[PDB]
DNA sequence: ACACACTCTCCAATTCTCTAA
DNA sequence: TTAGAGAATTGGAGAGTGTGTTTTTTTTTTTTTTT
């Protein structure tokens, strides 16, 4: 009933929008996109607010006043999706190329309807019915920066923000599968042969049932309406949920969450377990009909997604733009990348260089193989660290957990073999049975870190056997019978029996693992804490420096930063280097010697069990990883001898 | 109607007379106006109910007996005062029509209206009351609509409307249907302007009488409270709290036609006006405290004074007292630029004969640390001590609850092997991680551990190895910074001294009591708590080359020289030296660690480790 | 309905009823009452309604002259003998057992220090015929609980966690808080209670951190126990019951049994014990301190040339205070110290 | 307040009848 | 034989009224404390 004044007039802002779309350039930037839309080449338009800020600054420096459109579309974001769409529809250019127009049902229907009106004469339909494109806003760069550039945790999203454009940081908990949602519905009248349309915005609607057209009415033609899919307009819909990071929850509270909606080409971007910076519009969800009359003033709410930024680029997302090319050329031209990359893993830890080199080869991994008859062979590498207390095992393990784009960390005592693999939970109130994957599934195509491996129960450790070699999980339980994919490499850490390693016994007595499991690790590294006045002094001088400066001590060596390291590793995981006959003869001859030496010494104090055929393929996998890191397309004997050295060094700790 | 204006005038006279409230309005406004140009303070003021009594008794009793007729005009007058004071020009679209007035809160002298949930009675309805109890439940936060704004497409005019519900206002009005208008009076189609509309936060809680007051094992009684705007989420379950607000009734009570024959009663609530906690830990320093703390720190031997003032009722064990003081101060926690973490908190273990004050000394820490949890070793399971699953929801254990605090474990030797191994992560990585059916999560647990145990043979046997006397694995003993062995060696003068000491202790009488009625210098514990709090918040000592020169030499000699030492020596021993030196420098309020601190830390570690100084 | 009215083999019938204004909050559960009210029906089959009643009416520290008697008792020169004689008078002999029960009923004095440490007031005794004394103690004590070693539930003596969500319940150590508790066979204690009673006795608390529960329970009580090892160290005094076989005693008991089949009284003594606990909490004189410390070092030296420990010196002090409490003397004296060490011969 | 089921009422469309050219 | 003036019978347009709606196992997988 009443009315107020406000500082904003939308006519001025509409004029600014139509100038911006036809003038801005880094021809003008957005007219190329609209030409691609007109050619049917492109389905969505992404508006950059950095452009609008730049445009405002340039117009100001030319000595003229202008409205602050950037804050104006952040404060009340919902309304401007319509203004930009009307401007785009007004200014859309004509096609540059032939289209085959007859493929469109709506074109035929509207052409015939226009012809009917033309004959009869001897808005027509809602404009939403012919918008072939989607439109989204991208928030301000924080380095140019405003609230949309600054991430909020899910607790900080108060009721003040309803209507605004914001950014949210958290973990995704669940994702729905895609289904269609109506936008414009189409009907046919039987007796008078005429078509009518209806537009849907709310969660529910009543379909039409009477032909209220004036011509039909004046012919007293009370015809029947029928619905049609073939000329209705749908859009893809998906719903998700986001939840705050566990390390940001205040003490004694339960974590909170938000509902996310996604439409258009942005669909199936999110996935469960992702850590992500989502940005969008935060809105209420009104009730409808009789429910609204007795629901009260408490409103449900949700987030309309507009753009999504991931924290770590998955290795599958790689493509060699020249921006990346220029950076990998730095490492390639500098040379000796193997040592530099290994030295760059956890620089705050002194020494341990061979362990770091082994863990770099774990990050790269071997080549997947699939024979013409259907047999397949594991490409992943498995590694284990066995050693005394206080030698940085947990610390080094947790450092590698940062580099990998997909990975999880777990400890032996806190873990169930079920929850480690996959569980059949009677989760809903409806008594339904549903399968939910465990840690080894969440680490699919990544690394799984298992600390305190010696504390985990002997029965529960057997769950890992199938995943380690076959990279799959098989379940046959109440109402569920399926196989899941688990393409994951395992890294584990343990103390020997009795804690500190005991020289009175053999290595196998100290290790205390069964034969079938000890074989599934490609490398097991044995590391012992033996005092030395000389080495202890150097280690202490290094650690004390680190505590003093927060920096590793350096005179010669500069580590590569983790980002450039990820780019190099991601580029290196694409190569698939092949073997050759000269190399094959050498490794074939090496394998015989290993088994003969094992047979000779099964009695001996220097025994470590017997070399199985899985030790041959371990050599091939390590060799191929080394070939990948030098960006080759061919394994070289130089790789094989290093792969043998790296296996030999694991046992030298036994000899003080 | 006319009476509303006069009440606004009379409260304006009060606000002009008692000027300390104008300063409050103005200071909040200028603070908010400053940082807006770069957190924000709420538009709320607390008035002393005594000032209002001395100013006008007729207004005082009106606020206190008829709040629905006196609180609204008073609050209106406060908003006019804040609005007439100068404010930033050219407000934005949302600021122009925020629908956000200032709000009141009260303190002091409620008299007869200070109550508890058991005694709140139908006579007190519509009065302003104060209640005390324990929070038991809290709802989720929800937004609530109060105003909406609409733009008319053809005419270019902005329209608006307001909404009400029975819990939003002290006075009573016709309820509103929560519908959005789609069309103008003149037939123009409307659009809704989110971001210009106004929504507020809402939360319901429940408060119950304290269990100490429950009669005869009878059922306890409780009330529901309504909170909104600024008051949301300032409490959690288990809090002891005192709430101020108006006590009111709701609904039709079955007189709107029902099957009950109207035997059922009306519903009732308290509308939260102000909330205060109860202490049942933290203290806030006055200026004089800063002066005294800084002056005392320049004595020659502050460490001796402070350490001997811990548990003066316990004779002897000087070194354990010094170790506990350094534990309460702690080291400095490091986070490196690559995300790597280096531990800061000190863990202590003590093992010894029966009756040698182990449990009695362990009990003292629980009553001087700001956050402390206590448990017996056999009364706790691995999951209960770290974390457990429920319904999926994950529930914290004792080590997760004391995050930045200390945890005390008595009868540590009785804990089973299956329970002990759950602790190996928490004492170094300072986290808890679970991987069970339907759950994977990491939790933080940053505390310091102090614990007591009995040796294997019931008394310590010097004629057998320390490993034979102490049945724990080497990987666990390595995680304790200081390991103390203590025994009851029989000697004449020692026995005489201790016995005379406990007899002098048992002859104490508290100050306010006649004899037989039932109930160097030492700083008082209430001052020592302030000293520890100040030192832990305001000083962060950085390491120096002179300290490092001592630390490196001591570590390499101690590790390499062959001796009958009672604990394994590893890379973690070096960190114990750095932590102890940093904590001693912090006692001294020094901005940097010096050679003296490193020397003292070495002389404490040598005593505990090699048994002799 | 009244228990002595119900027809045999049937569970009792009941009614629901309403009251308002001054008739509210006038009664509590378990009380027998008489009611006047209108009997009527209300809405809540065919043409059928529930009945109820509207109520219109319901029916259901010391004086000066009391404490004068207690004061006259306090100045009697043989009061200690009188109270010992008044305890289980049918039981022959066993003088020191009766003396120890008097001290257990009277207790020492609680104290709190400037550094916040807290000093225990209670007493604990163990007995190795014996069934009668625990029942007598249960009757004479102002507050009392009686149990056998297995306990009344899966809580046992101390407490336990049970299960569906988990919960916790306390046994007969938590329930007797503030009073006395007596155990009828201490050897039948359960495994969890064997370890948990250490905290319950030394700390006067029970603490649990299991299945997400994290709480501490109060256990402020004096324990009397009997049976038929290291657990004896928890008690202040231990004694073994003794018997005599006079035929006249059994004949007298049998004659009394036939009579039912065909010195100070309990209530007065209970009220006196209550009065003394409320009025007096006495302190050691310096002479007692020199005496006790000299005796302590003497016993340790004698044992060294041939154990006593501080946790037993602090028990002798509590016994000494409890002996001075009978006289209402505000100070304890060498007279009490002598009888305290004399009675300390548990062996 | 929002789709439905059911009731009530008035008005004009229709067919039938009579009269005269 | 056509047609036009007047009367009677019926249909359904459409207006009105009242109404209803939100909201002890038994079998099977998994974690936890208890003997
Ligand atoms: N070479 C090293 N360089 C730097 N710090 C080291 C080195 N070796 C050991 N440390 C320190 O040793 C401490 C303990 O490391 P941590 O990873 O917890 O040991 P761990 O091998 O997991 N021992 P445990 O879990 O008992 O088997 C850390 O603070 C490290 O800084
Ligand atoms: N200076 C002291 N030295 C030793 N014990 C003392 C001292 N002062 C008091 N005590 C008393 O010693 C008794 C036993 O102390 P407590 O701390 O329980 O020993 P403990 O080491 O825990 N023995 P235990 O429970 O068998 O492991 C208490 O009653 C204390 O009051
Ligand atoms: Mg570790
Ligand atoms: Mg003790
Ligand atoms: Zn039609």
């Amino acid at each position: 009933l009443p009315s107020i004044q406000l500082p904003v007039d939308y006519n001025n802002l509409f004029n600014e929008i139509t100038d911006f779309l036809v003038t801005f350039k880094q021809g003008p930037k957005y007219m190329a996109m609209l030409q691609k839309v007109a050619n049917r080449e492109l389905n969505s338009v992404i508006i950059d607010l950095d452009d609008i800020l730049q445009y405002q600054n340039e117009k100001f420096l030319q000595g003229t006043q202008a409205d602050d459109l950037v804050s104006a579309i952040q404060q009340n974001a919902n309304h401007f999706t319509e203004l930009f769409c009307r401007a785009i529809d007004n200014n859309m250019p004509l096609p540059t190329k032939e289209i085959d127009y007859k493929d469109d049902v709506l074109d035929v229907i509207l052409n015939q309807r226009r012809l009917r009106n033309e004959r009869m004469l001897s808005e027509l339909f809602p404009p939403n019915l012919t918008r072939r494109y989607f439109l989204y806003f991208k928030p301000l760069s924080q380095n140019c920066a405003a609230i949309s550039s600054k991430p909020l945790s899910v607790r900080q999203i108060k009721g003040d923000f309803l209507g605004q454009l914001i950014t949210v940081r958290g973990i995704i908990t669940r994702v729905s599968d895609v289904k269609p949602a109506v936008e414009v519905i189409a009907y046919t009248c039987d007796q008078c042969g005429y078509e009518v349309f209806q537009e849907v915005n709310s969660r529910t609607f009543t379909p039409l049932s009477e032909c209220t057209s004036e011509e039909c009415s004046q012919n007293q033609t009370k015809g029947q309406l029928f619905m049609s899919t073939r000329a209705s307009k749908f859009s893809a819909f998906q719903e998700c949920k986001i939840q705050e990071l566990s390390q940001q929850v205040p003490v004694g509270h339960i974590p909170r969450s938000l509902n996310i909606h996604v439409n258009g080409t942005l669909v199936r971007s999110l996935s469960p377990g992702d850590i992500v910076d989502v940005t969008g519009i935060f809105l209420p969800a009104p009730y409808t009909g009789f429910k609204a009359l007795k629901a009260g003033l408490l409103t449900e709410t949700y987030l309309e997604a507009q753009f999504v930024r991931q924290h770590k680029k998955k290795f599958a997302s790689f493509s060699l733009t020249s921006d990346v090319e220029e950076r990998v050329m730095e490492l390639i031209t500098s040379g000796d990348v193997y040592n530099r990359l290994a030295k760059s893993i956890a620089p705050e830890i002194y020494g341990n260089l061979d362990v770091k080199k082994a863990l770099l080869l774990l990050l790269v991994g071997g080549v997947d193989k699939r024979v013409g008859d259907g047999m397949k062979i594991r490409g992943d590498i498995n590694v284990c660290l066995m050693g005394d207390p206080g030698v940085a095992k947990s610390q080094l393990l947790k450092a590698i957990c940062k580099i990998s784009p997909r990975g999880v960390y777990t400890t032996g005592k806190g873990s169930s073999g079920v929850g480690l693999t996959a569980a059949v939970m009677k989760d809903p109130v409806t008594d339904e049975m549903i399968l939910e994957g465990g840690a080894l599934v969440l680490a699919d195509n990544g690394i799984c870190c298992i600390d305190e491996f010696d504390k985990m129960d002997e029965s529960d450790r057997t769950a890992i056997h199938e995943v380690m070699e076959q990279q799959t999980i098989s379940i046959s339980k109440a109402g569920i019978n399926t196989t899941l994919n688990a393409r994951t490499s395992i890294l584990a850490a343990a103390n020997p029996l009795y804690g500190r390693y005991n020289p009175r016994l053999s290595p196998l007595d100290n290790i205390n693992l069964p034969a079938a499991l000890l074989s599934r690790f490609d490398i097991l590294f044995l590391m012992l804490d033996i005092p030395s006045r000389d080495d202890d002094e150097k280690l202490a001088e290094h650690v004390t420096y680190v505590h003093m400066h927060n920096k590793q001590p350096d005179l010669d060596f500069t580590p590569v930063e983790p980002s450039k390291m990820r780019e190099y590793i991601a580029y290196a995981k694409t190569k698939r280097p092949v073997m050759s006959e000269a190399v094959n003869d050498y490794v074939v001859q090496a394998y015989i010697r290993l088994r003969q030496d094992s047979k000779r010494e099964m009695d001996s104090k220097f025994s470590f069990g017997q070399a199985t055929p899985r030790t041959l393929l371990g050599i091939i996998r390590l060799s191929q990883a080394l070939a990948k890191l030098r960006l080759a397309d061919m394994v070289d004997i130089d790789d094989v001898e290093e792969a043998l050295r790296l296996v030999r060094v694991s046992k030298e700790s036994l000899y003080q | 109607d006319a009476v509303f204006g006069d009440r606004v005038r009379r409260f304006q006279e009060f606000l002009d007379t008692f000027t300390s409230y104008r300063d409050s309005v103005r200071s909040i406004q200028v603070y908010n106006s400053n940082n807006a140009a770069n957190n924000i303070l709420p538009h709320r003021i607390i008035i002393s109910l005594d000032d209002l009594r001395e100013f006008d008794r007729s207004f005082w009793s009106g606020i206190l007996v008829e709040p629905a007729y006196f609180i609204p005009p008073a609050e209106k007058a406060l908003t006019d005062l804040a609005d007439s004071m100068d404010d930033v020009p050219h407000p934005n679209a949302s600021a122009v029509s925020s629908r956000h007035p200032w709000k009141l809160s009260f303190k002091g002298s409620f008299g007869a209206h200070a109550l508890s949930p058991r005694t709140l009675t139908a006579q007190h309805l519509n009065k302003l009351v104060s209640v005390e109890g324990i929070v038991t439940k809290t709802s989720l936060v929800r937004p609530k609509l109060i105003r909406s704004v609409h733009y008319a497409a053809k005419t270019g005019r902005f329209h608006y409307r307001d909404y009400t519900d029975a819990t939003t206002t002290l006075t009573t009005r016709i309820p509103t249907p929560a519908i959005y208008p789609t069309e103008d009076t003149e037939g123009n189609k409307l659009t809704t302007e989110y971001g210009y509309s106004t929504f507020i936060d809402h939360q319901r809680i429940t408060v119950q009488e304290m269990p100490e007051m429950a009669p005869a094992g009878q059922l306890p009684r409780s009330i529901d409270v309504i909170l909104d705007d600024d008051l949301v989420d300032k409490t959690k379950p288990g809090d002891r709290v005192n709430v101020v607000g108006v006590f009111k009734s709701l609904g039709a009570g079955g007189m709107n036609q029902s099957n009950s024959n109207t035997l059922i009663g009306f519903k009732t609530l308290i509308l939260g006006n102000t909330v205060y906690p109860l202490h049942a830990a933290r203290q806030m320093l006055t200026d004089f405290d800063i002066r005294n703390i800084n002056k005392l720190s320049k004595k020659k031997d502050i460490f001796d004074i402070l350490s001997q003032s811990l548990a003066p009722s316990i004779y002897g064990h000087d070194h354990i007292k010094k170790a506990i003081l350094l534990m309460l101060m702690g080291g400095v926690e490091k986070n490196l630029e690559n995300g790597s973490h280096l531990r800061g908190d000190i863990n202590i273990l003590m093992v010894g004969d029966p009756s040698t004050a182990k449990s009695q000394l362990l009990r003292f820490v629980l009553n001087t640390a700001s956050l402390a949890i206590a448990t017996t070793g056999r009364g706790s399971s691995g999951v209960g001590l770290t974390a457990a699953v429920t319904t999926r929801r994950l529930e914290a254990g004792a080590m997760v609850l004391a995050d930045r605090g200390v945890v005390c474990i008595d009868e540590f030797d009785k804990m089973t092997d299956v329970d002990r191994v759950a602790i190996h992560e928490v004492m170094e990585q300072q986290t808890v991680t679970i991987a069970k059916a339907g759950i994977h999560t990491t939790l933080n647990a940053r505390c310091s551990v102090i614990a007591a145990a009995n040796p294997v043979f019931g008394q310590y046997d010097v004629n057998r190895d320390p490993h034979q006397n102490i049945a724990l694995p080497d990987s666990l003993l390595s995680r304790f910074d200081l390991l103390f062995v203590v025994t009851d060696d029989i000697n004449e003068i020692r026995d005489r001294s201790i016995s005379e000491h406990v007899l002098r202790t048992h002859r104490y009488l508290p100050p306010g009591y006649l004899e037989g009625e039932p109930v160097p210098k030492l700083v008082t514990i209430p001052f020592l708590r302030k000293y520890v709090q100040y030192a832990k918040e305001r000083v962060i000592p950085q390491l120096t080359q002179e300290a490092i020169n001592v630390i490196v030499k001591n570590y390499t000699d101690l590790r390499n020289d062959d001796n009958t030492k009672k604990s394994p020596i590893t890379a973690r021993t070096l960190e114990t030296l750095i932590r102890l030196a940093t904590a001693h420098a912090k006692v001294r309020l020094s901005k940097t660690v010096n050679k003296v601190d490193a020397k003292v830390a070495a002389n404490l570690l040598r005593f505990a480790l090699l048994g002799e100084d | 309905e009244i228990p002595e009215l119900v027809p045999v083999g049937e569970m009792p019938r009941n009614l629901t009823m309403t009251c308002d204004r001054y008739l509210t909050n006038k009664v509590i559960p378990g009380t027998r009452v008489t009611i006047v009210g209108i009997y009527s029906i209300y809405n809540s089959g065919v043409a059928i309604r529930t009945p109820y009643i509207k109520i219109l009416g319901i029916q259901s520290m010391f004086t000066e002259e009391e404490e004068e008697e207690f004061l006259q008792l306090s100045r009697n020169p043989k009061l200690y003998e009188i109270l010992t004689n008044s305890i289980a008078p049918s039981i022959f002999g066993n003088e020191d057992i009766k003396k120890a029960i008097v001290c257990l009923l009277m207790g020492g004095s609680k104290k709190i220090l400037p550094d916040g440490m807290r000093l225990r007031g209670d007493i604990n005794v163990l007995l190795l015929a014996k069934s009668q004394l625990l029942k007598f103690v249960e009757k004479v004590s102002p507050i009392a609980v009686y149990t056998s070693g297995k306990g009344s539930s899966a809580a046992g003596l101390t407490a336990s966690v049970q299960r569906r969500e988990f919960y916790l319940e306390g046994g007969a150590m938590v329930l007797a808080d503030g009073g006395v508790v007596c155990i009828d066979e201490f050897d039948k204690m359960r495994d969890e209670d064997r370890v948990a009673i250490h905290e319950a006795m030394e700390q006067q608390t029970i603490s649990i951190a299991k299945a997400g529960i994290t709480t501490v329970l109060n256990s402020r009580t004096s324990v009397l126990a009997a049976a038929n090892t290291t657990i004896l160290s928890r008690f202040d005094m231990i004694f073994i019951v003794k018997d005599d076989h006079n035929e006249e005693r059994d004949i007298s008991i049998a004659n009394h049994v036939i009579n039912i089949h065909t010195e100070i009284s309990i209530e007065k003594m209970k009220r006196y014990i209550t009065y003394c606990r409320l009025k007096c909490a006495p302190r050691l004189s310096p002479q007692a301190a020199e005496k006790l410390s000299s005796n302590f070092v003497t016993i340790r030296k004698q044992l060294l040339i041939n154990p006593i420990t501080i946790r037993q010196l602090e028990a002798i002090i509590r016994i000494t205070e409890s002996l001075a409490k009978l006289e209402l003397s505000p100070i304890a004296q060498e007279r009490h110290v002598d009888e305290a060490i004399r009675l300390f011969q548990a062996s």
